RNA sequence: GGGGCAUUCGUAUUGCGCCGCUAGAGGUGAAAUUCUUGGACCGGCGCAAGACGGACCAGAGCGAAAGCAUUUGCCAAGAAUGUUUUCAUUAAUCAAGAACGAAAGUCGGAGGUUCGAAGACGAUCAGAUACCGUCGUAGUUCCGACCAUAAACGAUGCCGACCGGCGAUGCGGCGGCGUUAUUCCCAUGACCCGCCGGGCAGCUUCCGGGAAACCAAAGUCUUUGGGUUCCGGGGGGAGUAUGGUUGC
């Protein structure tokens, strides 16, 4: 799409969002208010136990970097989340699996970085005072 | 009887300390007494660091690290096994395990 | 029982005692 | 331990011990004389002093109040008195 | 794109009953590539697997 | 049943004249349609771009936060918002046996722009301190914390945007700061660790093109 | 991070307006209730609300105890140290009588972001009136009245003397090589090695106790008397009954 020469790699953003309920794998442009293509665990496998699991992580990052090459973006700079706020800040399982599949996919890797919400003195988390007994 | 000297935790000379919330199950623990665990792991694991390597535009590119401080209540840091029961002989030595 | 639970017990039926 | 003199301490180790838990009680401070550079009179003043203290002779100041001894100002040399 | 794999070393046995045995292997389309895997029934230094799923990890 | 990426055109955007790396990259928006024009969507578009992509020899830990202020026909003219510290510095600065010092300050530039500084400090550990910790009293981080918050407001309040920025390449302001705090306690890491674009004047092309030549 | 009043900042959470792409998103051991092509979840910019001050944060500090961490200013306190200053026994501990006193709770006002007793559902279950999940009233927050209780704990009253060592640490003072910054000389900081006093503690010890666990105090107890307050007398009945008094 781009008029741009075969040696130089137009840049894209990555979002990568990894939750223990599902994964994210979306890309925009530099900005990052136009959106490329944005594919989750959901759309890959239809078992609400696996929408978080490596393998769909792997589909969707294998999926989106398919549909990026059309568009003709070779290079993306990796943005990891957790869930953050008054959760947790450890990244989700898909995380790895995703970043390595568009890693192999033959997509360019740029600059990486966590975006984890980190709250300096939140309100109160959604488990009571003796908290979650399971 | 007194299990613990300090009580299983660390106020000493001190009234009332502010309460944080377990990393695990969300309970309400005093700062004093959580097992704090400071974690600096690599973004990308060994295994998958080669394939980076390679795909990456940059030359040199030392890659980022994520710190984060994890809060652990006593209920959650046994059940993980990140911390486990010793000998009253054992108890006494507070010397961090070496690795 | 617990002894918090024999005290609430104990309150409950001094309510209705008084009333 | 078992047979020191309580008597008669050797007096680096009377000097060292606290001023009030001491065999027989002296205070560590003392009393010198300040020569002012830009004066001939002499002045005395206390080794802890509190108020700054003024030479009339030339109206400058001499001594500073400080947490413990008085740090006297450049200049102005301080001697031990008896 | 399925492709195989030499067995260098075998790194210890795994699952529920030990019925798996998790080893480390060298592809043969790419000389210096090692990955971990998870593989069923016996297994010895110098014999090749033919990955069909050369993604996943154990 | 139509493919929107089909209706975008793609537009060159280039950074003002205080980077060398002049060429960020391209960012698509949608065709104009005829109520709204390409340059709208493309109007307020921020870009937040690592120093050492800005600078060829330049430390990439140090983000910079640009935004559009006008298209000219292709090309995106983009002007300063604000300064940025990546995360994993940020985190791995903060020690577990040292007093963290932060000093935020409100100031207006000469050509009229409104920053709120963040300027960050910690405690060294001396080369021969066998003691664990090295941390600082009250007063000595009262006194460290009003220096180094007057250095900032001396040192921006004086100049524009066009030498504000090219102080901050090298984080001159932080190197100041280290420098003259090296009297009351002696400093680790200073760096200013944020930057924020509160207030804007009413916008006119002739600095705009000024700042790109 | 002692207390009051004022001021300012931080990200996060939630709601709202606009923009892009879109078919799922949330939650769980597994699910469903629930929000979604009248465009959810995700990504960008901006506005608003109230809450809370992360990491730094420690067997560290301060406070009579409850308790006390964003910046800056104002107001009045307070320990410890320093003193060849002053008063000259003014003290210790305490019926009665006082000040304060977490959380919850009750009255009036303000505001309602999150969380959330009650309650409504969805699961699990033989049953679940709970644990798990979605929502949600009172409450959680602030101003003015009450209420006077917590495993309010160090389950250990306060004041004073004596009795073993050891290395740290916090505040102040004292002495002394050598590094560094304020160009240099002193002189202040940051270190470094000792000492002294008062605190938070820790390690070791056949001082000596104790039923032991353990305690440098819980030692100086039949070799029994430093001063003084409150207070227990096998287990239940019971912190119950009645009476008084305090409180809506
Ligand atoms: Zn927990």
């Amino acid at each position: 799409g781009p008029q741009v020469a075969e040696g130089e790699n137009v840049f894209g953003v990555c979002h990568i969002f990894a939750s223990f309920n599902d994964t994210f794998v979306h890309v925009t442009d530099l900005s990052g208010k136009e959106t490329i293509c944005r594919v989750t665990g959901g759309m890959k496998v239809k078992a609400d136990r696996d929408e978080s699991s490596p393998y769909a992580a792997m589909l969707a990052a294998q999926d989106v970097a398919q549909r990026c090459k059309e568009l003709g973006i070779t290079a993306l700079h990796i943005k990891l989340r957790a869930t953050g706020g008054n959760r947790t800040k450890t990244p989700g399982p898909g995380a790895q699996s995703a970043l390595r599949a568009l890693a192999r996919s033959g997509m360019k890797i740029g600059r990486i970085e966590d975006v984890t919400p980190i709250p300096s003195d939140s309100t109160r988390r959604k488990g009571g005072r003796r908290g979650r007994r399971l | 009887t007194k299990k613990r000297r300090n009580n299983g935790r660390a106020k000493k000379g001190r009234g009332h300390v502010q309460p944080i919330r377990c990393t695990n199950c969300a309970r309400c623990v005093p700062k004093d007494k959580a097992i704090k665990k400071f974690v600096i792991r690599n973004i990308v694991e060994a295994a998958a660091v080669r394939d980076i390597s390679e795909a990456s535009v940059f030359d040199a590119y030392v890659l980022p690290k994520l710190y984060v401080k994890l809060h652990y209540c006593v209920s959650c840091a046994i059940h993980s096994k990140v911390v486990r029961n010793r000998s009253r002989e054992a108890r006494k030595d507070r010397t961090p395990p070496p690795r | 029982m617990r002894a918090k639970w024999r005290k609430k017990r104990m309150r409950r039926l001094k309510r209705k005692r008084r009333k | 331990p078992l047979a020191k003199d309580l008597l008669h301490p050797s007096p680096e180790e009377e000097k060292r011990k606290h001023k009030k838990k001491r065999l027989v009680q002296s205070p560590n401070s003392y009393f010198m004389d300040v020569k002012c550079p830009g004066c001939y009179k002499i002045t005395t003043v206390f080794s802890h002093a509190q108020t700054v203290v003024l030479c009339v002779g030339c109206s400058t100041v001499l001594c500073q109040p400080t947490g413990g001894k008085a740090r006297l100002t450049e200049g102005c040399s301080f001697r031990r008195k008896q | 794109p399925i492709k195989l794999a030499r067995v260098t070393k075998v790194l210890g046995r795994t699952g529920s009953q030990g019925q798996c045995t998790q080893v480390r292997v060298e592809f043969m389309d790419d000389t210096s590539r090692s990955i971990i895997r998870n593989v069923k029934g016996p297994v010895r230094e110098g014999d090749v697997l033919t990955l069909l799923e050369s993604e996943r990890e154990a | 049943v139509v493919d929107p990426f089909s209706k975008k055109d793609w537009y060159d955007v280039k950074a003002p004249a205080m980077f060398n790396i002049r060429n960020i990259g391209k960012t698509l928006v949608t065709r104009t349609q005829g109520t709204k024009i390409a340059s709208d969507g493309l109007k307020g578009r921020v870009f937040e771009v690592s120093l050492a992509d800005l600078q060829n020899d330049e430390v990439a830990f140090r983000k910079f936060k640009l935004i559009t202020e006008d298209v000219q026909g292709k090309n995106c003219l983009t002007n300063f918002h604000g300064m940025d510290l990546t995360r994993d510095k940020m985190c791995s600065m903060v020690k577990k046996w040292q007093t963290m010092i932060e000093a935020h300050v409100d100031v207006k530039t000469t050509d009229g722009y409104l920053l709120r500084l963040f300027c960050v400090g910690f405690t060294k550990k001396r080369n021969n301190q066998i003691r664990k910790t090295s941390y600082a009293q009250h007063q000595q981080v009262r006194q460290i914390r009003k220096k180094m918050m007057e250095i900032m407001t001396r040192e921006v309040q004086t100049n524009d945007l066009k030498e504000v920025v090219n102080k901050l390449i090298p984080d001159s302001i932080g190197k100041d700061i280290e420098k003259a705090c090296q009297s009351i306690y002696p400093l680790h890491d200073v760096f200013v660790r944020k930057v924020k674009m509160l207030k804007k004047p009413k916008f006119e092309l002739g600095k705009l093109m000024e700042l790109h030549g």
